[PDB]
RNA sequence: UAUAUAUAUAUAUAUAUAUAUAUAUAUAUAUAUAUAUA
RNA sequence: UAUAUAUAUAUAUAUAUAUAUAUAUAUAUAUAUAUAUA
């Protein structure tokens, strides 16, 4: 059903749709927390071995 | 001597009969059904935390 | 196979097949951006083989 | 798995609609002095178990992830061994397994 | 239990045949009703005795502490107001005061009282101020008592009834036994204590009694004095009981509602405290639910379809609920907690809120949890003397902050002034809009059709009206002589009356009456002030045509008027359904009173320069509805002014607007009070029925659309808010309905929008209604509120509240109605609480209680004979009440969705079918020749024997007394149908086609021998339809009562042993049930509040169809053939009429005969006839020719495609060949399926697949049959 | 509270009871 | 309306540098349909004549 | 589209082309001379490009 | 009937180096959106002028 | 009587949630004192 | 008299810590009831 049930807006601009979409995701640090968190593992890591 | 008595002897003894006098048995075997199928529903659709 | 049920048959099949759909169109060129910018967000970074 | 669907559902430009699918079906001209008719089966088999039409996500999602799942047809969904060809049934659900 | 033996003996047996001990049966059915109409109702308190309450509530003397009602009321300008107590001007409710000093006694019963004649001499006589005021109060008094359906000790009777014992359970696996149970129910206690202070020798003295004139009381002995809030608090006390059993609650909340109560009763003005914190409760709970950490839970998937004009909507599955998802406004509980502070009632709030907080995630539980607190705001009707009412509601103006300048006019065009073009804002927006329509409006052939001019004039005619003794002042001051009818026995204010008297005359002489008084009603209302009702005169709402018509056009072609279609009312359930679901936000706006705010000054002055300048492009010189062009000095140019003509569209706008700027005038002549009839004028408009909802839904519309493309982007300052505000319009983002209106905001990209910007953006807004005038009165609590619908996170929920057990509005000082009435009141009861999910084996328990008490009743002439009668018990189940327990069967197995009519019989009957025909084998000798349907066993016998034949047969009888005719009246009848006619028939060429439509009809008819006698629906029958209803509308005279009872007895004494032939043959049928469909959604996901497993039938039901009325290829026959059609007739007459001679292979010539006897043309007749075949109809279309319809229970569910492609009536390996229906199962197949499914809907438990599998004739015999039926009709 | 009719067990949540009845109860 | 339409038509052309008749946007067919939908084929022929 | 069907739909189109509408010569012949009478009779004379 | 702006940006003339007018931020067209967006193109014109 | 299983109750330990009390921090309101302005 | 700021005292709300009580879940022990085996 998925397949064949498929449509979208009339004249849709898939650059601007996305351009509204992702604007709210990427408006704080929460990508680097990550980042910090696998710092520390490394460390831990080599220290702990 | 009651209706209640009737009616628990017809659940318990006449579980699976089909006899047209009688209803109840037919309509606890159809709910029976209506589980089977609300378990094939969560099983494609889990329920996660 | 009675040959009416058998034209109905090719019929219905033949209309599936000019349903204009948009799905095909989405799978080829959008749904891969989504997954392209959603890889950064998730908690867990995509994992393939 | 379910946190990306959910997520990729939100941004999604595509829309599904089974009405468009019904329309061209019920079109179709047919005789009413016929024993059987397809085009109430296939109808009745289109549904979906419920009216979910949720694992279309669930398998967009799944290929960001299939090294650690993966998808696979549901086993109730394969047409009966004992079954032939001519079982208008059975030869609608394996239409709809290989697509 | 003791009290099941404290009940007399037939009562005892009524309810072991209610608690499914026994089948029910005539005998004890008759000896119940009897008893109940012969014992003093005081015995129903009497019973309390013998219940060991067990519960936390005392009742304070604070309530007999009667405030002196002589300072609650005052006369000046000769008018008997109310002065208010504290200084609150809105305090004009019934005070709390003794109404005892002001007794006499009764012969017939000297205990109670009623009004000293004395009193209402001297305030009828002499006008004295004192006598008026004690007759104001006592009168009012009295109606605040009277506003039940019947009287409610009768109704605490029942409750206690169907209480003293448990039922019996049934077979089901999913029948729970009630959990509640009394001697735990604060709200008995509380009767018992309240009621202790009412008795002298152990006897219970009622506070009060109900009676057709209103109500008595008692009067007190020197020590004690009743207070009339205490009979209220009784009222409100029953209420809640009754209604908590039903909806099976915790005590502790029934504990809050009692609290509640009493704390409201204690305080002066009942009436007047409740109505302060009446929104506490829904606040507490509804308002704010999920504000905490612990938030999830499975929701429904709702997707709106892209042309949303269509209002289109598709269940596509469940979403999960996570913590990013929860409500975001701010909680209710500060305010309301604020509130309770003032009348010390913090203890229900920390109650409430902590037994809330037992609910973090989003489950059958939370909902069935607000269900019930819900369920706790007073159910009274409320009602004041109208002469406060009125004088507080019209005395209010809109204030406007910015209005619109004396030097923004042109010159005036006679009356109008054109709005200048270098104005700008929301007011240029209204003209422009307003203009604009004015222009298509215009030109427009479409109009000028006599067709449609005959439609617009029969519109303006009902059997209600009003103010048609200032029309014959108004003509007979301008020395017009109208006509009189009065030997035909109608009422004059009936707008049918005056329709009549005005059919002749040239209409331009009836311009000067336009301005003529207007007469006003009001209609009380459960949980807010008492609506009003302004009917004008038939002239009044001629000219005011044009408004309408351009609202219309607005509606219509702009936002497809927000649904005020109301095509079916339930296209408004799946649109609240997605408006709360997570995905979106929602906002609900109101205006304050959109009915007072709209006014001359500002609004309505646009409007009509608008409308008056948008009619310019048109010819001059166009008479429209009789109204003739004429000239008009045009004064826009101080050097070049002259004069012009003007369309007759303009000259009405020109006489509209002076009488807009005049200001309606009123004329008030409330019976409760006394002696105090006046009349003020005021701006306020009508909005007395639909027709205004047009006009106020327009310009709602406009003002909106103004403010979401100009205003707010002008003005706010988030940079955001404007982001997200822009890419918006009204078209998919607004609705509305009168004031009521929905605004839903786009998705946030899995997000939520800020409080913040939700705070600036609701802020904004009510500075821009506050520009115009306009409170918008709105709130953000993400729920969905619109036309009284309550949905939560997806799930409905019914307001229960709202639909009080025992209250009923009554706006007279009598009750004015017959016995048999009680009847249609108890099955519009019964179905409330289907629609209403409440627990529907006690429901059903206590409805056939209500029925029992409604089985009985008597009559008295005015001097002479009484008369009496009573019905069997099967009448209600052919009205549409399920049996409990049949004779051989189980109890409880039938559903509530039940169809009523011959449908719900042939289903008892298919399913009773053999245990009837085997025991009427052993038990009765055969009958002397075979049987189509049954064997030799005669069964009839045997129901006869269950009076099922003499129920049948009742249910059939009218229940309204008959007038009867005259000659010299019939000369009157004449002159009234002569006049009704040619006011219908203003030109010639109608009369023609009718004529010869009719002419044509009855010669086929006959010569083809199809049949003689054909009642078919033609123009010629409306003015006697008028006529008939207009004289339905008197009271009737003692003689046709005394022919109604003497008809129904001897309809109920005869012995007759045979259905109609339309079930006759039904019965030929034999269908089974199958297993379980495939499920529509998940069992888990809430969709109704109460409809779980615990209320199982109802969960199973919704569960398997689904609620989303989704018929993608149905379209449930909605596309009737006659569009455009005149009132009085029946479209679902005309096209059963249509299919049934397409059926019957009638020539054309007879279907254009058909169709020019309702006024179409012979071009559109052939090209209406030619559209009519048996492929295009729906499946409902076509078995409606049968009169086999949908039950209006069923119009929540999605049952279009279970008919479809679930009811097999024909399975290969299963049916008889015998039952093949053939080539005929065009027309056939339907009418199977139509059985099927109803059989299938009325058994309990999950819905089953449905299968015809033998006919006992053959099919084509049953066809051939229905055929021969069909010509015989 | 809640009840099983045909084990007798008792609940004192509706989601309890609906799990289990819907999986507990089926020569 | 007896065709006001074919005479608005034909007034149109007397004034025809001053204002345009253009065919309704509703009426046409639906762009996502195929020609075997009949309705659409109907709409498209009228749209021709 | 089952032929029957197809064969009824060229039916219908054929009796619309076999139609003696009064029409097509009108608009040849006559509604030129009622232009050209009434262009002299309208408060605006006609304007065309 | 204030047009602060416009003499405010004569004004600022007289002291630039001290103080710059600049053309607001939220003025500016949405970067995403598209040329076919017309309330766009007209805050382009405006910017413009 | 012993063993196993199921249910109920009590006691102990662990975890979660709610309520009350005490201490600390923040915010709001009221009262008092000081300073400044009107 | 009003407004603003600072300090002190009291009350209310929120967060953290400690103690007590209640409810739910899990584990262990004891008692009672029911079923099965010896
Ligand atoms: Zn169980």
């Amino acid at each position: 059903v998925a397949m064949l049930c498929g449509q979208t807006e009339t004249n849709l601009i898939p650059s601007h749709h996305y351009g509204k979409a992702f604007a709210p995701l990427f408006a704080s640090n929460a990508m680097f927390t990550r980042n910090q968190r696998a710092v520390i593992t490394r460390e831990a890591f080599v220290c702990a071995r | 001597s009651t209706m209640s008595a009737l009616s628990e002897h017809l659940r318990s003894d006449h579980r699976d009969d089909a006899s047209t006098l009688l209803a109840t048995p037919m309509i606890n075997n159809a709910i029976r059904s209506f589980l089977t199928a609300w378990d094939g529903i969560r099983i494609l659709s889990p329920d996660v935390s | 196979v009675n040959d009416l049920t058998r034209r109905t048959m090719t019929g219905v099949m033949t209309a599936m097949r000019q349903v204009k759909t948009m799905t095909p169109f989405y799978i080829q060129h959008m749904c891969p951006t989504e997954l392209s910018v959603l890889a950064s967000v998730t908690v867990t970074p995509p994992f393939q083989v | 798995v379910e946190a990306l669907s959910t997520l990729l559902r939100s941004v999604t430009p595509l829309v599904l609609d089974p009405t468009v699918l019904t329309n061209a079906i019920t079109t179709i001209s047919e005789s009413t002095t016929q024993t059987i008719s397809p085009i109430s089966e296939i109808l009745r088999l289109l549904q979906p178990m419920g009216n979910d039409y949720a694992a279309f996500w669930k398998c967009i999602a799944s290929w960001a992830y299939n090294g650690l799942v993966t998808t696979v047809l549901s086993e109730d969904a394969f047409p009966d061994s004992s079954q032939s060809i001519t079982h208008l049934p059975s030869m609608w659900k394996c239409l709809f397994l290989t697509l | 239990e003791e009290l099941f033996n404290a009940l007399p003996q037939p009562l005892q047996q009524l309810s072991l045949a209610l608690a499914g001990e026994i089948p029910l049966t005539d005998h004890i059915f008759e000896q119940a009703a009897s008893t109940w109409h012969v014992q003093p109702r005081s015995l129903t308190y009497k019973l309390l005795d013998h219940i060991p309450f067990s519960t936390p509530v005392v009742v304070p003397p604070s309530i007999y502490h009667s405030l002196d009602w002589s300072k609650c009321f005052a006369v000046n300008q000769d008018r008997v107001e109310r002065v208010p107590t504290i200084d609150d001007p809105d305090d004009v409710y019934v005070p709390n005061s003794d109404i005892g000093p002001l007794l006499t006694s009764l012969h017939t019963i000297p205990d109670y009282g009623f009004l000293h004649p004395a009193i209402e001499n001297d305030a009828t006589t002499l006008r004295a101020e004192r006598a008026r005021c004690a007759s104001t109060f006592y009168k009012i008094a009295s109606s605040q008592a009277r506003q039940v359906k019947l009287d409610p000790i009768r109704m605490l009777g029942f409750l206690l009834l169907v209480q003293a014992r448990p039922r019996v359970p049934s077979g089901l696996v999913t029948d729970q036994p009630t959990r509640r149970d009394p001697t735990q129910s604060p709200a008995l206690h509380a009767i018992w204590q309240v009621m202790q202070y009412y008795k002298v020798a152990g006897v219970y003295y009622a506070p009060a009694l109900v009676v057709p004139s209103g109500a008595i009381w008692w009067i007190p002995p020197p020590g004690k004095r009743n207070v009339v809030s205490v009979q209220y608090l009784l009222t409100d006390l029953i209420n809640l009981a009754i209604l908590a059993h039903m909806t099976d609650m915790s005590p502790t909340l029934e504990l809050t509602g009692v609290l509640m109560y009493l704390r409201a009763a204690s305080s002066h003005s009942h009436a007047y405290t409740l109505l302060q914190m009446k929104s506490v409760f829904p606040a507490l709970s509804l308002r704010s639910m999920y504000r905490n950490k612990g938030f999830g839970g499975k929701a429904p998937a709702i997707e709106w379809t892209e042309p949303r004009s269509k209002y289109k909507f598709r269940w596509t599955g469940v979403t999960q609920l996570h913590d990013g998802l929860r409500p975001r406004s701010p909680s209710m509980d500060v305010p309301t907690l604020e509130v309770l502070t003032k009348y010390e009632l913090v203890d229900i709030g920390h109650i409430i809120i902590r037994e809330r907080n037992a609910h973090p995630r989003h489950n059958h539980d939370s909902v069935r949890f607000v269900r019930d607190v819900m369920a706790l705001t007073s159910g009274m009707y409320l009602v004041r003397q109208p002469t406060m009412s009125v004088l507080r509601e019209y005395s209010q103006v809109p204030d406007i902050k910015d209005p619109i300048p004396p030097s923004a006019w042109t010159g005036p065009i006679g009356n109008v002034r054109y709005l200048l073009p270098s104005v700008q804002g929301p007011a240029r927006h209204l003209y422009d809009t307003w203009r604009a329509a004015a222009r298509q409006i215009a030109q427009d052939p479409q109009w000028h059709d006599p067709l449609n001019q005959a439609i617009m004039r029969a519109q303006y005619v009902t059997a209600r009206g009003g103010s048609s003794a200032s029309l014959k002042f108004a003509l007979k001051v301008t020395g017009i002589v109208l006509p009189e009818y009065d030997d035909s026995k109608v009422k004059k204010s009936s707008k049918i009356y005056q329709a009549a008297q005005i059919a002749r005359i040239a209409f331009m002489l009836l311009i000067a009456a336009i301005h003529a008084e207007v007469t006003m009603g009001i209609r009380n209302q459960v949980q807010r002030r008492a609506r009003s009702i302004m009917p004008l005169n038939v002239i009044q709402q001629a000219i005011s045509a044009p408004h309408t018509l351009v609202a219309n056009y607005i509606n219509k072609h702009m936002n497809l008027s927000t649904t005020s279609g109301s095509v079916v009312t339930d296209k408004v359930i799946p649109l609240i359904l997605y408006a709360s679901t997570p995905p979106n936000t929602v906002v609900n706006v109101d205006i304050k009173a959109c009915d007072a705010s709209i006014t001359y000054n500002y609004f309505l002055s646009v409007i009509c320069g608008a409308m008056h300048e948008g009619f310019e492009v048109g010819n001059a010189d166009a008479a429209f509805m009789g109204v003739p062009s004429t000239i008009v000095s045009d004064r826009r140019s101080s050097v070049a002014p002259y004069s012009r003509p003007i369309s007759g569209l303009q000259t009405m706008v020109q006489h509209l607007a002076d009488l807009y700027a005049a200001g309606f005038r009123y004329s008030v002549s409330d019976a409760f009070s006394s002696g105090n009839k006046f009349s003020f004028p005021t701006s306020t408009f009508p909005s007395g029925s639909t027709a205004t909802s047009t006009e106020h839904t327009a310009n709602n519309s406009t003002m909106m659309e103004y403010f979401l493309n100009v205003h707010a982007p002008s003005h706010v300052k988030s940079a955001s808010l404007k982001r997200i505000l822009t890419d918006m319009t009204i078209q998919r983002n607004y609705v509305c309905q009168g004031d009521d209106g929905i605004l839903l905001l786009p998705h946030e990209a899995a997000s939520k929008i800020s409080a913040d910007d939700m705070n600036e953006l609701l802020t904004c807004l009510r500075d821009y209604g506050q520009l115009f005038g306009w409170n918008y009165d709105i709130d953000w609590s993400d729920t969905a509120e619109y036309l009284k619908l309550y949905a939560l996170m997806g799930c409905r929920i019914p307001n229960t509240s709202r639909h009080p057990p025992v209250g009923k509005e009554y706006a007279a000082p009598q009750t004015d109605e017959i016995w048999p009435s009680l009847i249609d009141i108890v099955i519009g009861h019964h179905l409330n609480g289907v629609t209403d999910v409440l627990n529907w084996r006690e429901w059903l328990r206590f409805s056939w209680a209500f029925a029992c008490y409604s089985s009985r009743g008597g009559y008295t002439n005015p001097k002479g004979q009484s008369f009496s009668a009573q019905y069997p018990w099967w009448t209600f189940v052919y009205l549409g009440i399920p049996p409990i327990l049949l004779p051989g069967q189980t109890p409880f197995i039938h559903s509530c969705y039940m169809p009523p009519g011959d449908q719900g019989m042939f289903s008892i009957l298919n399913g009773w079918r053999d245990w009837l025909i085997s025991h009427a084998s052993t038990t009765l000798p055969p009958l002397r020749h075979n049987h189509p349907v049954w064997g030799l066993s005669d069964v009839p016998s045997l129901l006869s024997q269950f009076g099922v034949y003499a129920g049948y047969h009742a249910a059939q009888h009218y229940r309204r007394p008959k007038p009867a005719p005259e000659t010299a009246s019939s000369d009157s009848i004449n002159q009234i149908t002569s006049d009704l006619t040619e006011y219908l028939f203003y030109d010639s060429a109608l009369k023609a086609r009718v004529m010869k439509g009719r002419y044509n009809w009855e010669r086929l008819s006959s010569s083809l021998s199809l049949n003689v006698g054909s009642r078919v629906p033609s123009l010629f029958d409306v003015p006697g339809k008028w006529v008939a209803a207009g004289r339905d509308a008197e009271k009737p005279p003692p003689s046709s009562v005394e022919d109604m009872f003497t008809s129904l007895n001897r309809c109920i004494r005869r012995p007759t042993h045979s259905f109609s032939r339309l079930l006759e043959l039904y019965l030929r049928v034999h269908v089974t049930l199958g297993e379980s469909i495939p499920l529509a959604i998940d069992p888990d996901v809430p969709q109704v509040a109460g409809a779980d497993p615990a209320n199982d039938d109802h969960w199973f039901k919704y569960t398997c169809l689904g609620d989303i009325p989704s018929a993608t290829r149905n379209y449930f026959g909605e596309s009737l053939f006659v569009g455009r059609v005149v009132s009085g007739l029946d479209v679902e007459a005309v096209d059963a009429t249509l299919l049934r001679l397409k059926i019957l292979g009638a020539p054309p010539e007879a279907f254009i005969a058909v169709l020019n006897g309702i006024g179409m043309s012979d071009s559109e007749a052939h090209q209406i006839a030619g559209r009519i075949s048996l492929a295009n109809a729906q499946l409902v279309q076509i078995a409606r020719v049968v009169h086999l319809s949908i039950p209006s229970s069923w119009m929540t569910l999605n049952t279009g495609p279970y008919i479809h492609h679930h009811a097999y009536d024909f399975k290969p390996g299963i049916t008889q060949p015998s039952a093949k229906s053939r080539d005929k199962s065009i027309w056939m197949s339907p009418i199977l399926k139509l059985l099927c499914t109803s059989y299938a809907m009325t058994v309990a438990g999950p819905v089953r697949t449905s299968i015809v599998t033998e006919i006992d004739g053959s099919a084509a015999a049953l066809s051939g049959n229905l055929r021969v039926w069909m010509r015989d009709v | 509270s809640y009840v099983c009719n045909v084990c007798n067990a008792r609940f004192s949540t509706m989601s309890a009871l609906s799990e289990h009845l819907r999986s507990d109860h089926r020569s």
